[PDB]
Order: structure tokens, then C-alpha cells, then sequence
């Protein structure tokens, strides 16, 4: 079966813990409760295929850094995730970009950027912004919110259709 | 104060202790997530020959030590 290691990335209380476990088991944790390191694994269809989906949900926390970089090496697709009320977690997107291409070693690396939060009130990164830095990026953009269960599935799904044509 | 727990299908997590539970309700969310159940699983604490864990053992008193959970 073909295997496939995600990375959820992005500073904390974004959401990366959320998003993940509305993935694996469709259920939202309404609750404060930072990751140091907590790793998934779920079988799933995509574009007709089975596969394996092994996520590695990071620390934002950056104190649990070490942990972080150890296992990202090995990841083959990253979910960049912000949090539309929390510019500096937009902002910090660039760092999380350049250290995954320096624990990769590549300039060339699969990526998604996950604007996440968006059934919140008061947004205050706005869509053209966030489109604009995937743009600069060249990867897609993906708003969703783990709440409602919006973009979930497309977020992770659209990183393994980028990791396949990345080979 | 947290434990790290190796966990079935080559899973892992890191859970924060609060006071006064057991290995049950401490990792009760990260196999519940993770479809597991505790009932149909063991615990063992890892050495520096792991020791098998009842899970009514006090959460508190494995802070800093690597627990292995897999399936009976
Ligand atoms: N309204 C709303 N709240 C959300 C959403 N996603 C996460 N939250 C909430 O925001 C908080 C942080 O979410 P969490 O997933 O723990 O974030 P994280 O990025 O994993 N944090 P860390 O890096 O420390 O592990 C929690 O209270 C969570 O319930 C969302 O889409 N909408
Ligand atoms: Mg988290």
C-alpha cells in the first residue's frame, strides 16, 4: 500500500491539532491542549487510490523545535498552516517555508498553505493577502476551518495529489 | 510534566499530566482519536524487560518515563 508522510507545520493555536483530528476522525476538540508531539495514521481513498496517510502533527510551541526538525526530514508533503486572526502566524509562514527547505535540503518540496479559523468573526487576514502569498510561493491555498469540517479533507487531500506529481 | 507513549500502528504521542489521573483517563483522548480503546490494549513502562502497567496506575507517577501501548 502506498504510503505517504504529511507534516502539519505552523505556529501555535492555529489549529494544525484541530484540523488533523477532523481528518482522522471527524470529530472538533474545542480544547486548549498544545502538541509537543503527537503523530496519525489513516487509510483513506483519494483520487480512486487507497493509501496510507502517516501525519506527523508538530509542535508550534517552537521551546519543542528539536522534536520538530527530527522527524520533518522525513516528511513528503507539508500543510503550512495560519490562522486568519493571527497575522503573526501568517507572517511566520516564510520561516516555516525556509526551514522546511533547509531540513529538506531542496528548494523543492510539496506544499499547501492552510488558512485555517474561518468561521470566526472578525477576520482579520483577508483572503487576497493569504492568495497572494501561496502565489508568491506557487503552491495552493486552502481556507478552512476544523470547526465545521470546510476544507478539511481538500487541504490534505490537495498535498497528496501534489506530493504524486512531485514523484 | 508529560509522558511520552508510543502507540499502536506506528503512532505516538506526548500527554500532559494533570493532577490526580490515571493512565486510563490520561490517555483516553489520544487512543479515542486514534480508534483504540484501552480495554483491548496493554501498557507497559519502558526501562533505562518493559513492565507491564495496570491502567489505574497514577498518571503522576510516570511523569518523564516513555510507555509502550499496544494492542492484547
Ligand atoms: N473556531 C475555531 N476554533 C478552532 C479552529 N481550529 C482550532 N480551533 C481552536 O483553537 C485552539 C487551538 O487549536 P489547536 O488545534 O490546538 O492548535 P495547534 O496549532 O495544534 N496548537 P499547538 O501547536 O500548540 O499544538 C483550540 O481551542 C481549538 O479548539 C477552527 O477552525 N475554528
Ligand atoms: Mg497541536
Amino acid at each position: 500500500m502506498t504510503e505517504y508522510k504529511l507534516v502539519v507545520v505552523g505556529a501555535g493555536d492555529v489549529g494544525k491539532s484541530a484540523l488533523t483530528i477532523q481528518l482522522i476522525q471527524n470529530h472538533f476538540v474545542d480544547e486548549y491542549d498544545p502538541t509537543i508531539e503527537d503523530s496519525y495514521r489513516k487509510q483513506v481513498v483519494i483520487d480512486g487510490e487507497t493509501c496510507l496517510l502517516d501525519i506527523l502533527d508538530t509542535a508550534g510551541q517552537e521551546e519543542y523545535s528539536a522534536m520538530r526538525d527530527q522527524y520533518m526530514r522525513t516528511g513528503e508533503g507539508f500543510l503550512c498552516v495560519f490562522a486568519i486572526n493571527n497575522t503573526k502566524s501568517f507572517e511566520d509562514i516564510h520561516h516555516y517555508r525556509e526551514q522546511i527547505k533547509r531540513v529538506k535540503d531542496s528548494e523543492d518540496v510539496p506544499m499547501v498553505l492552510v488558512g485555517n479559523k474561518c468561521d470566526l468573526p472578525s477576520r482579520t487576514v483577508d483572503t487576497k493577502q493569504a492568495q497572494d502569498l501561496a502565489r508568491s510561493y506557487g503552491i495552493p491555498f486552502i481556507e478552512t476551518s476544523a470547526k465545521t469540517r470546510q476544507g478539511v479533507d481538500d487541504a490534505f487531500y490537495t498535498l497528496v495529489r501534489e506530493i504524486r506529481k512531485h514523484k | 510534566n508529560t509522558i511520552r507513549v508510543f502507540l499502536p500502528n506506528k503512532q505516538r504521542t506526548v500527554v500532559n499530566v494533570r493532577n490526580g489521573m490515571s493512565l486510563h483517563d490520561c490517555l483516553m483522548k489520544a487512543l479515542k482519536v486514534r480508534g483504540l480503546q484501552p480495554e483491548c490494549c496493554a501498557v507497559f513502562r519502558l526501562l533505562h524487560k518493559k513492565a507491564r502497567l495496570d491502567w489505574n496506575t497514577d498518571a503522576a507517577s510516570l511523569i518523564g518515563e516513555e510507555l509502550q501501548v499496544d494492542f492484547l
